[PDB]
């Protein structure tokens, strides 16, 4: 039909089927299922499949990317359209242990991995010298060399943004609790989880409400289910900055 | 990090804004003054807006500046959508900037409906922050513009029907369905609008037939030294001339009274108190007179035949009116010959229809325009406020009628009609005199029940506290001006719907094309900046000094000699 | 509040799941005040409880209910909150002249400037003695009636008899002598009642004793009965209905019964506006006084309970003490003060209380306020205001939309709610100029408008 004479009709019968809210159904579980009709329509000898395992596909935790949904309401919209979904701010944002893990490829330049760390650490923190509750976000990043990690942990540090990894000195062990006591730290602008390995153990030292933003392109890491989790899929790094 | 401020304290409706740094040094003048916005959030998608309403910056010669700013919120901003009512609880502190272009616009544009919009000010604080009001909002419920001299007022008035005449919807050319009406004493706005039908004395012609018993009986008539038994002939006069002049069906004949605008003839009417002045009763004292035609009795039916000039009383004594009536010949007279009364009381108002009347009033005759201007300055001030409760009465029972038909034709087409009461206070006064008792009711009843007949009412005044209360209050819009003679301060406090901050410090403290607009057309009462109008109101007053300095002239004053006597 | 007394039309404001009742009973026998300024919805909260009182239905019936709710309605905006209801504008009202008091047709007739003593006691004689001669029923109350009295006259022979007397002759004996088809009569209460018709020829010498001081008077009134906008009370209309299908009217007790009766008074001229205020308020009145009476004497519980909605109240009882308004402020104050041992109670709703009169506005002892944002308007209320707690009236500039406060008797704590949104909300229609302007001159529709006013 028009293209808004389905858009009412597709959604209702995800709605009552899985009896969720409109953000978790129409924006988490009918973008997911218009991308699989197509990855089906568009195989070039299996074009018709039985759509009894499709159900449980599409409710995964991750948000996967819509290039139709990219290339007909422009890059404003979609990414104004994400940030009002999963990323609902409030007036005051209590000091949660906020992680942000990010997807890091060779083909994103390193200049604008920093806009989008200063996006996320000027939004997700407040290291007021008044506030008796400071907190700063956690940035993880995985998918790179650890040379090219090194130079943009090693950039952010010569532009006074201070931030700690868990390794205060060289040839140390990973000592979990200096991002804990980094999230209560006015003079600590973020934390930066080293790899997966780091990750995990930073949750098992954490007892405050913990969420968990993940912005991939391609690959996803698999996060426990109990955290609150944000699985957003973008084209490009540069489109982080607008949803966070 | 230009600006560094931080809440450091939350009331219920205040809020106090510590400013650490402050590098620019120039985010300080135009957006931490008071009344500029203030964006209160620790994150950029979802901010507390807050207005300043005092500040005060405390230096000392060793400790710190400590920048101190009180705001007030006034409604939240998510992602870039501005929802009123401010009470949410902004748990301090949190980062404190000035609003962007886009936050402080979002505060007026998404309130009103993009078709409604009507603009004609932008806010003074921040001028690329145009600031619109419900346009139909704006006339249908009545306008009081309000403002001393010396603050342009009269700009105000002007800027806002050239944005209204200006206003309209593509499909045609030019002259819109605007329909404006000036009553200009001052003779401001005779270059402000330059295609209008401008009404002085010497081109209006408004007919005094069309004055209801209480107009003609304070026009012709003296305040107190007139008796009972010659006020009465002149309602005789004048109801029983109606009646023969009307050329309908009789049972109308029978409604007509002396309070009923039907045409009648002034001169009959003095040649009717001119004959009963000189009457002569018989030994039966029943009047009886003699016309070429023959004799006759004065009574009912024959006292439509008193009206001609060769009528020729004959009996032996004095009649019930002889002598009594002398005084009442010499005052008609003296004002239907009078040359300021001419456009009301001369030749042209008895040969004027109503229909051509009207047609003047609301500039629909050969010669149609979106204003119309009454130049009233030539107008006589005890004759003024007869003439404008004639104009104000003709105009809204125009709108009356004009949806009386609707219930028969049911046609969407219709004229809306607003009429501009500059100097306001002159016509509707708060004091209740009986000479102006004829123009007060007159712009009273548009001001009650003008806005269900598509006839509202802009009260445009410089010293506000003479109009009525019972006028003033109908008023649902409020521009104000600067304001500042205190009783003209606290007149306008009490009857306002809103206060904004602090207002009594404020209004002597608006500038030349500052005003306070405050009503229910505007989302919040705000502080504008009128726009400068290119075609701008201005009378032609004589410059004394100018005129003053230079040599003696002689030459004029036997012009003006021989113009008085019209030589 | 128990639960057969208990009346939910809001919620609380900062909790929704609370429910707020009120004493139902002691909401409506006490009188209302909902007061709130003009865009806060005002309009909204009056409706929404008349809404919830017409389907207050107990189990057992299908037909209407027993509310009984008259709106005077100046801004016309309940028509479209009701359209099960009776909406009555001066096209449709017929209000009779003569039910109105002493007092009302003194307003409508008497000069107030002209003070005239002889033009006062002759509208009374005029009047009173033609309510006598029109009573055709039982002659023990013919002698009876005063002028205050609720019978029929003739007013066109009520001009007629005024205008007669301005005609007066008078012999020696200083006597006023009459002709008429049937011959030559003095002036006395027993040829009192000839002088009503046009057909009579004044014989005698000497000037009467109102001979011309009457002419302002005569010419007063033909200026009000011939007036095209008050034919709705002083036209043909007004000579033919009578009482019960007046009150029928009212109340809607005619032959399309409903639990609201909508006045229109927006065709009403404002200078008559008070007069027809106060002939409505009052006759509903004193209907629920004959109501009570009857039942007190009979112990009957079939009782008609009527509210009565006052928009725009203080149109109606204003607090200045001009002459103009007096009829419908004592009106009002009547129903204000005894009006609910009777059943007939008022709510008073403006959206600018600060000219209603305290000696009305206190007797609302159920007070409800929307958001008010002019000090003089909040100061009035905090002063005229029941027992609170400590802040919450201080909450009233910074109202949201819908939010109210109630306090009173009828309520267990005065709080800060949201009012149930609207279904059907009250919408006034408008005219829109901006929307008229912006089209193309209107060329069609002038002569339309100049013809129509000649009669044509």
């Amino acid at each position: 039909k028009s293209f808004d004479d389905q858009k009412k009709e597709t959604i209702q019968i995800i709605k009552n089927h899985f009896q969720c809210e409109d953000y978790e159904a129409e924006h988490y579980l009918y973008s997911n299922a218009f991308r699989k009709t197509y990855d089906i329509s568009c195989n070039k000898k299996d074009r018709r499949i039985k759509k009894s395992d499709f159900v449980e596909s599409i409710n995964k935790s991750k948000v996967l990317f819509n290039i139709w949904f990219y290339q007909y309401e422009g890059r404003k919209e979609y990414l104004r359209k994400l940030k009002e979904s999963f990323i609902r701010r409030s007036v005051n944002t209590s000091p949660y242990a906020r992680f942000f893990i990010l997807e890091f490829q060779d083909k994103t330049d390193i200049k604008t991995v920093k806009d989008c760390i200063y996006k996320i650490q000027s939004n997700w923190s407040n290291l007021s010298k008044r506030t008796d509750r400071p907190y700063s976000p956690f940035l993880l990043f995985h998918g790179t060399s650890d040379a090219n990690l090194y130079e943009l942990k090693n950039q952010l540090f010569n532009e006074d943004l201070i931030f700690t990894d868990g390794y205060p000195f060289k040839g140390s062990v990973f000592t979990p609790k200096m991002l804990i006591e980094g999230f209560s730290n006015k003079e600590i602008h973020f934390q930066f989880i080293n790899d997966i390995d780091d990750f995990n153990e930073t949750l098992n030292s954490i007892n405050i409400r913990k969420e968990v933003y993940q912005f991939y392109t391609e690959n996803c890491l698999d996060i426990p289910s109990q955290l609150p989790q944000v699985n957003i899929q973008v084209k490009d790094f540069a489109d982080i900055k607008e949803i966070v | 990090n230009d600006i560094n401020a931080e809440v450091v304290s939350v009331s219920p409706n205040k809020l106090k804004i510590s400013v650490d740094d402050l590098e620019e040094f120039k985010i300080a003048e135009e957006k931490l003054g008071v009344g500029s916005y203030l964006r209160v959030s620790d994150n950029q998608d979802v901010a507390l807006l807050a207005i300043i309403d005092n500040f005060s910056i405390e230096v000392k010669e060793s400790q710190k500046q400590k920048y101190m700013i009180e705001a007030s919120p006034i409604g939240l901003v998510k992602n870039g959508k501005f929802y009123r009512g401010g009470d949410s609880l902004a748990l301090p502190p949190k980062k404190v900037e000035p609003a962007k272009l886009d936050e402080i616009i979002s505060i007026y544009s998404d309130s009103i409906d993009i078709n409604d919009r009507f603009t004609f000010s932008s806010l003074s604080l921040n001028t690329k922050v145009s600031v619109p009001v419900n346009g139909n909002r704006f006339f249908n419920k009545h306008i009081a513009i309000v403002g001393s001299t010396g603050s342009g007022k009269s700009h105000t008035v002007a800027k806002i029907l050239q944005k209204a005449v200006d206003e309209k919807q593509e499909g045609y050319k030019g002259l819109n369905n605007s329909h404006i009406i000036i009553f200009d004493i001052h003779s401001e706005y005779e270059n402000a609008f330059p295609n209008s039908n401008v009404l002085n004395v010497d081109t209006l012609t408004l007919p005094y037939w069309l004055l209801n018993g209480d107009e003609l009986e304070e026009l012709f008539l003296d305040t107190e030294a007139n008796d009972h038994n010659q006020r009465n002939v002149f309602r005789q006069a004048i109801t029983l001339n109606k009646k023969i002049h009307f050329q309908g069906d009789p049972a109308t004949k029978e409604i007509i009274s002396f309070h009923s605008p039907y045409y009648f003839d002034i001169n009959e009417v003095i040649n009717y108190i001119n004959n009963r002045n000189n009457e002569r009763k018989n030994k039966d004292n029943e009047h009886i007179w003699s016309d070429e035609e023959g004799n006759f009795k004065f009574d009912n039916e024959n006292a439509h035949r008193l009206f001609k000039e060769n009528v020729t009383p004959d009996g032996s004594s004095a009649g019930a009116l002889n002598g009594k009536l002398l005084n009442f010949v010499d005052r008609l007279q003296s004002k239907i010959f009078d040359k300021r009364l001419d456009f009301i009381l001369g030749e042209g108002s008895k040969s004027v229809t109503f229909k051509e009347t009207l047609e003047t009033l609301i500039s629909y005759g050969k010669d149609k325009s979106n204003i119309t201007i009454l130049d009233v300055s030539g107008v006589p001030f005890e004759v003024l406020s007869i003439c404008v409760s004639l104009i104000s009465r003709l105009i809204f029972e125009f709108g009356y009628h004009s949806k009386k038909i609707k219930r028969k034709s049911n046609e969407n087409q219709d004229i809306p009609i607003l009429i501009v009461y500059e100097e306001a206070h002159k016509y509707a006064p708060k004091s209740d005199l009986s000479k102006y008792r004829t123009s007060k009711e007159a712009i009273e009843r548009i001001a009650k029940e003008g806005r269900k007949y598509g006839v509202t009412l802009l009260l445009a005044s410089q010293r506000p506290s003479e109009i009525s209360e019972t006028i003033f209050s109908q008023c649902n819009t409020f521009i104000s001006m600067r304001l500042t003679n205190p009783d003209d301060q606290n007149y306008v406090k009490r009857l306002l719907p809103d206060t904004v901050g602090d207002i009594t410090n404020l209004l002597p403290s608006l500038k030349e094309g500052e005003a306070l607009i405050m009503g229910d057309s505007i989302s919040i009462p705000s502080i504008v900046k009128i726009e400068k109008c290119t075609i701008p109101p201005s009378s032609i007053d004589i410059k004394y000094l100018d005129e003053w300095r230079k040599e003696w002239v002689d030459s004029e004053f036997d012009k003006i000699i021989e113009q008085w006597s019209k030589s």
